[PDB]
């Protein structure tokens, strides 16, 4: 019930009910051993819309996204985005120049050039299966 | 030793025009560069269409994963 | 000149170089391959002419120099690889 | 012996000779027995009151002085004896801005990683009360989400001592970042930018940054030039090593029977 509840604030826009959910289950946070969610946890509730805006648009104004974040500020609004882009939250750039903030490119050499630096590894690991089956093998 | 040889007879074309541009021997003008005149302009290792011969590399390496 | 480093060549290094204009550099190409000393082809939309080449003829003693450099990169490469390999593969290869 | 617990404490300490006093003072102190066990004896513990005391008064006159590998030096001695083992020690009433001392100036020099664990010595006191430490802490929760300029507004209000050579460090190492943010690909403004996004309608700051980074004003405009490098890309230099990684694919399969 505590974080069901907290991830349902958290998902919304709201934060008087995650205000008064702190307050209602502080408590229960007090057992668990996890006070420190009211201080980095409202860092990202902030940064939930920008994350689930950058994956659905592709080129949006910044213009526009003061009002979907409803900050109803496009001045600070860039520096928002530009925190994101610094922790590396979402990969996408800004154009500078007249508003626009425009996602990444298309699918990258992603069929071409990553899959052996996946396939290594499972070579690796069902040999070594293979060769701590044969040594472990004969007891008699 | 396929390689072995690669540089072997590298290392015989090495010493032949040395030995001929330094200037020593007539200069075979009929067969003897003329025919490495053809040769030495056909390691073609043009990149952004044969970078995309390895997921081939990908697909030969699919079916050992 | 340029030995098949870039060897697409552009169009206005032609119509300089042979001081032909610039729409006559097609016809001069097309009766080159029609002699056949090259075999390469033709791009329009860029005019960048693509070159592959197999007619041979006498190289005066001072490109047998830059051979043997071009042959002395070929070297160190052959040679210091292939000992990549026999070192890395040493006990399977008996 | 027993060296001037208020000598110039509370006036002025203009002195570099009692420096050397509270130098002498710490070869008296350190030199008595130790400090290690700490097993009982309050009469033992009687030094271990005043050498918290003098450790205090030797960061007091660190910061009045602004020497910054002694401030962390005298800290972590005063964070040695909060880390005492047998804490009978009452409290002392500079406890609770000496670490906020510690707090801001960990926050300044880009500890972040190192200030978040720094908080989990503190079980109740950063709500209850103590602006002391809720004044730092509450300076990172605006540094957090995108709220640059309640930073700049709150900086017309300290309830601690003055702070200043701390803070005029922690703004520094924001505007260099702000500023290495600017020095990227974003290619031309005008003063005015950097009086709305930097600050500061016209100071020499705008002499400052003209001579630490570059920003020439040509026709009422600045200059910022691309700082994009030019990616040098072959995406086949992994060929020696892919014909490595193959190798030993088939020396793990025979040669270990």
């Amino acid at each position: 019930m505590p974080y069901f509840l907290l991830t349902q604030a958290v998902r919304t826009g709201n934060l008087a009910k995650f205000n008064q959910v702190l307050d209602q289950f502080g408590e229960k946070f007090q057992a668990d051993g996890t006070y420190t969610l009211i201080i980095r946890l409202r860092h990202n509730v902030i940064k939930t819309g920008v994350r689930m805006i950058s994956l659905s648009y592709s080129r949006i104004s910044l213009a526009d996204i003061a009002q979907k974040l409803q900050l109803d500020s496009p001045e600070d609004a860039e520096f928002i985005v530009a925190k994101a882009i610094r922790d590396g939250v979402i990969e996408a750039s800004i154009n500078h120049e007249k508003g626009y903030v425009q996602s990444k490119e298309m699918i990258d050499i992603y069929s071409t050039r990553e899959p052996q630096l996946a396939f290594h590894q499972r070579i690796s690991f069902c040999l070594d299966i293979h060769n701590m089956s044969v040594k472990a093998m004969r007891f008699p | 030793h396929g390689l072995k040889g690669l540089n072997s007879k590298l290392l015989d074309i090495r010493s032949y025009l040395e030995k001929v541009a330094t200037g020593k021997l007539p200069i075979n003008h009929q067969i003897i560069y003329q025919l490495q005149d053809v040769f030495n302009l056909l390691p073609d290792v043009s990149l952004q269409e044969f970078v995309k011969a390895f997921y081939l590399k990908t697909n030969d390496q699919m079916v050992v994963v | 000149t340029r030995p098949a480093n870039h060897r697409q060549l552009t169009f206005e290094e032609i119509a300089k170089s042979a001081k032909i204009t610039v729409n006559e550099v097609e016809l001069l190409v097309m009766k080159a391959l029609s002699v056949g000393l090259v075999k390469g082809s033709i791009d329009e939309v860029d005019k960048r002419v693509h070159m592959t080449w197999v007619q041979p003829r006498v190289l005066d003693l001072q490109q047998i120099k830059g051979m043997k450099d071009r042959l002395e990169f070929w070297c160190t490469d052959v040679k210091s690889m292939e000992m990549l390999v026999e070192h890395q593969a040493h006990d399977i290869l008996t | 012996m027993y060296e001037q617990l208020k000598g110039e404490w509370n006036r002025k300490s203009p002195n570099l000779s009692k420096c050397g006093e509270e130098l002498g003072r710490l070869k008296l102190v350190l030199l008595e027995l130790n400090f290690l066990p700490t097993t009982g004896t309050k009469l033992t513990k009687q030094q271990l009151i005043l050498a918290r005391d003098i450790l205090e008064i030797g960061a007091q006159w660190s910061i009045l002085r602004k020497d910054i590998p002694s401030f962390e030096r005298y800290m972590a001695q005063l964070k040695c004896y909060y880390f005492d083992y047998k804490e009978q020690l009452p409290e002392s009433a500079y406890m609770h801005q000496l670490l906020g001392l510690n707090l801001l100036f960990l926050l300044s020099q880009n500890r972040v990683a190192e200030f978040h664990t720094e908080l989990e010595r503190l079980p109740a006191k950063d709500i209850q009360t103590n602006v002391y430490i809720k004044h730092p802490v509450s300076l990172e929760q605006y540094l957090m989400e995108g709220s640059y300029n309640k930073v700049f507004l709150a900086k017309g209000n300290i309830p601690a001592e003055s702070y200043t050579f701390f803070i005029d460090i922690l703004l520094d190492t924001i505007r260099d970042e702000i500023a290495g943010c600017i020095e990227k690909a974003y290619e031309k403004i005008l003063f005015t930018e950097a009086t709305r996004i930097l600050f500061f309608n016209t100071p020499k700051k705008m002499t400052d940054y003209a001579k630490k980074r570059g920003w020439v004003l040509g026709p009422n405009n600045y200059y910022s030039f691309a700082s994009q490098q030019q990616k040098p890309e072959d995406t086949t230099i992994p060929s020696t090593e892919l014909a490595k990684q193959v190798i030993e694919y088939a020396r793990q399969l025979e040669m270990i029977v």
